[PDB]
């Protein structure tokens, strides 16, 4: 209902959508197209952008920042993230240790052509840094004026509360977010293991892939559309997935959803993300998003919400079969 | 549920505020009794006493009500704590029945001059 | 007596009579009068200079900076204080999040061209952000070096009790002082809850509106007089308090007031000043003046301060006969 | 034996011996002279020099930086030492808050045309500033690299006792070292309440005015000098203590300690100053200097150390006969 949500249970308030630049961003898109779509979502009260150090070998930083810079929109009224672990070939160049921590992110504030972004997440766990050197660094980058938050990304629980109890021990400052893939088809995480973080230790989701990177749209009822992501150069995996005997079966459960929809007065696609936003743990969803038709139309998710009753989302979950055991 | 620390000669002792405020009228349950004994720069009230007897007072609260004296606590030494955490005589007479102890009557010949006088000496 | 206290207990020293900068700089008043209102202040011993990030979106603090740096005078015989809460019609620019007062207090040293404020303080409760975000931040800016010390404003000694203890749980800086409403008609909280916190905890009352933005003074005897503040564009809501039902009951007890006043042979205006500051909780007390004229009848307040004894405040209790209970 | 001692229990090197500049720089003397007087010391092995933000308005720190400048000896093999508590006419610009601790330092540091001090002091204790804000302000200058270390002047046992206290309790750093006055006819403080804090907490003493500002160098032995301090314009106090009943016994017994200098072989200032340094708690001794001709004489004070004695000090124990009780 509330278009703006609390981060977990921080102070930063982020509008329940947001929108990243994963493949998009200095990639797939064009420079205008990405201006006219972060245009599109902040002109819609969307204040979430996500980004990485990793997307296009820094390009969509890049990108990103000459957006901001290009519309001079106020920097207070802009929630920028951006993952960092993957900043180079060299061995010093990847990873959660302290000095790759403050070597990546100023790099990407560089790229970026800002002072400070409002939350840095590790991009993955990382098993060679022992977690006392990462939360110390996440706190030294948060001191530095750097970072405002930071939060995890693809961390187990486990890891997730390791990080804040080591944090509660030297005094540093604990993580606020973990950014999880959640979707029709991968619910486990987020709908089994965060909720117990979220209420015990604030900590709130930031789901990412909301459409399984196209896959839960629907465009790929018969095959592989020209330009759709599943078809560009480099995302060979995507393409198998979906002709895949699972992809088959994903599809097949997709035409039964297309009824559940169309009750619903609404697109495959805003009932797909409407259904990530249903439970409180999940305080914002990263949109992906190649051309402005598909952004106009997935913000529409937002008025399909309201109507997630007991009854429907039950009725979801017969048709997926899939609802992860408590 | 402001939580309260109190601090008997090192030992740590916690409670909830309104554990303490259950019973107003005594020293721990009084703002301005224990202030006089708060330390701001530990955001605790600090006792220079005795130890062992701390955990029945602090239970006498949580209970709301029983005060029992701790089996390894001399008789003397508990008595005298009961009353710096003035904890009220209606609560010691009972602390004092239960311990053992317990009685009390008397009264001189009532005016007469005389006979109270005589019956001093029969 | 003493024309100089520790605001609470801390080594800040304030005069006991402040000047604020609500309605009046970058609004009501001129440049000129302001830069005159300051000038008098300052060659009177006045140290103490309050303003607001809200104040006539931000003027204030110019108009306020734009006298310091003409008037060259030495900063550290200044004690600055501005306030921090609504910086902006975005969802981030407004509360008390790690983001908002950094950015919050970074664009109003701006405007005020200063290194540094002496006291920055949270204009508000923030009932969405964390004690512990809210403390940290508060620390931060102070380790920053963008503030010296920080304080509250409008919040109940509950919270005040809460940022002390959160503070000394993770070794942060506890706040000293809360500025909160004082005058004839509004006596609760300064009277009744911060006391224990002046001596519990060190922390120090810095009340404003001491006249309740002039009904105090006596000017609305009969009606809402030309170019006043309670027929400014904007107040509406103050005159109808005073045209009000309770708006009369207040200015009939101002006649019987007027009479304790001339006994003691001063203003109404002196004595409503003097009376606020008549308990030792109250550390400093902010004025309000839209001209040179008032701001030198309400200095005067503090040569009738020794003359407020055990009877006449008495007196005035009964009557004004709304005396809180303890 | 040693002319290098380690300031209390700290890693700082300091020469037994240091110069000062109260009086002096930028007031008796002229600016050749003070560097003529510096270059002299450095040129000795001193690298100790004390001076304050009060010493001659501030103008003692401008001609000592001036002379650093102008030799261009490295920072690193200089002891820089300055003391804070009057600043100003203001009644923010003395104490021992953070706001004046921050701003005296930040202006001593300007006008010695320095990036650091090596010890900043308190010049005196401050009973209206909270001692933990009197630590945490302290630890906030060194940590900002403003200071290496710091110390208290004046202060009693248990008020230096308190700063180390507060200091353990909230991480701070603890003091180490006391700038205590002390010479043969003020003896209490160094040598009955000192010792304990040396050897409980590792802080040093470095005392001042060992000729009791020229008293002991016995050049009063008739009357007030032409040109001395006790004559100078501002010196009043100094010349009636001099002249004073007090005075004549001192002189007296002055002349029986010039049998006991005769007998090691040197002049009284040596004898006044090697005195001083008997005693291990004693890191370092601020001398004074109008001239050459008096710091070349008192230098020599390092060779008449050897010579102190258990017999000669309890032999000079007698003539004062005002040795301290345990
Ligand atoms: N590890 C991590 O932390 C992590 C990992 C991945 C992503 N993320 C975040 O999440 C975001 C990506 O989400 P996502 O892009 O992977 O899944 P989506 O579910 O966010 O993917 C959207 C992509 O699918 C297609 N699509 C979207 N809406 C459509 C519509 N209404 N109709 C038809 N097609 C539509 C688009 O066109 P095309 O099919 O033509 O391309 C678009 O490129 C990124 O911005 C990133 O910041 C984070
Ligand atoms: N939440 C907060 O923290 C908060 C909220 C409000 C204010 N404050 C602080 O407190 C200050 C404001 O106090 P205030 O202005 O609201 O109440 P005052 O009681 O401080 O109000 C003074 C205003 O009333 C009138 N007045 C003052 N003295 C007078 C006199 N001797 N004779 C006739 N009229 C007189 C003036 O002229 P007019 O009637 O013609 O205008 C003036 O503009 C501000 O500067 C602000 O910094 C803080
Ligand atoms: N509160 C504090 O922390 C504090 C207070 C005071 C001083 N101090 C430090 O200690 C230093 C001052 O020590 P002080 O100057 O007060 O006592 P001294 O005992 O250090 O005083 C030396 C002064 O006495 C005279 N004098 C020195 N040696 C002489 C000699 N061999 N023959 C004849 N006369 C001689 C000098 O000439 P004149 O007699 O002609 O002037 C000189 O100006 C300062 O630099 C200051 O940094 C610290």
């Amino acid at each position: 209902l509330q278009f703006y949500r609390n981060l977990g249970k921080s102070g930063l308030r982020v509008s329940c959508l947001g929108l990243g630049t994963w493949v998009t961003f200095g990639g797939q898109i064009t420079d205008e197209m990405a201006e006219h779509l972060m245009t599109l979502a902040y002109d819609n009260g969307i204040n979430l952008f996500d980004t990485a150090e990793v997307y296009a070998a820094g390009k969509a930083e890049v990108v990103l920042g000459n957006i901001i810079k290009k519309k001079g929109w106020r920097r207070s009224s802009l929630v920028i993230t951006t993952k960092i672990f993957w900043g180079g070939k060299a061995e010093t160049e990847r990873g959660l240790s302290r000095k790759h921590i403050i070597e990546g992110l100023k790099a990407s504030l560089e790229r970026l052509q800002l002072e400070y972004v409002d939350v840095v997440f590790a991009n993955r766990p990382d098993p060679n840094t022992p977690m006392e050197e990462t939360v110390r660094a996440m706190t030294h980058v948060i001191n530095q004026g750097m970072a405002m938050y930071w939060g995890t990304s693809r961390w187990s629980s486990m890891e997730i509360m390791e990080a804040y109890s080591v944090a509660r021990q030297f005094n540093l400052i604990p993580p606020i977010c973990e950014q999880a893939e959640y979707h029709m088809f991968q619910r486990e995480k987020v709908e089994v293991q965060l909720p117990e973080l979220f209420h015990k230790i604030g900590v709130g989701a930031m789901t990412w892939s909301p459409l399984a990177c196209g896959i839960v749209s629907g465009k790929y009822d018969s095959g592989i559309p020209p330009y759709s992501r599943a078809s560009l150069k480099g995302y060979q995996w995507l393409k198998d997935k979906i002709l895949s005997e699972e992809g088959r079966r994903q599809q097949a459960k997709l035409k039964e959803l297309q009824a559940i929809a169309e009750r619903l007065g609404c697109t495959l696609p805003q009932l797909a993300i409407a259904w990530c936003l249903r439970n409180e743990g999940v305080s914002s969803v990263l949109l992906g998003a190649s051309n402005a038709e598909q952004l106009m139309e997935n913000i529409g998710a937002i008025q399909v919400l309201p109507k997630l009753s007991s009854s429907i989302v039950h009725e979801i979950d017969s048709i997926l079969g899939n609802k992860p055991y408590s | 549920s402001e939580r309260v620390v109190i601090n008997i000669s090192g030992l740590r002792f916690e409670t909830q505020l309104k554990t303490l405020a259950q019973f107003p009228e005594t020293l721990l349950g009084d703002p301005k009794k224990r202030m006089r004994y708060f330390d701001p720069l530990r955001n605790e009230y600090f006792f220079d006493r005795n130890r062992p007897s701390f955990d029945a007072i602090l239970y006498y609260y949580q209970s709301g009500g029983r005060l029992r004296r701790p089996v390894n606590v001399p008789l003397d030494i508990f008595s005298e704590e009961i009353r710096f955490y003035e904890l009220g005589e209606e609560a010691m007479e009972m602390f004092r029945e239960d311990e053992g102890y317990i009685k009390e009557e008397e009264r001189p010949l009532p005016e007469n001059e005389f006979q109270r006088q005589v019956w001093l000496l029969f």
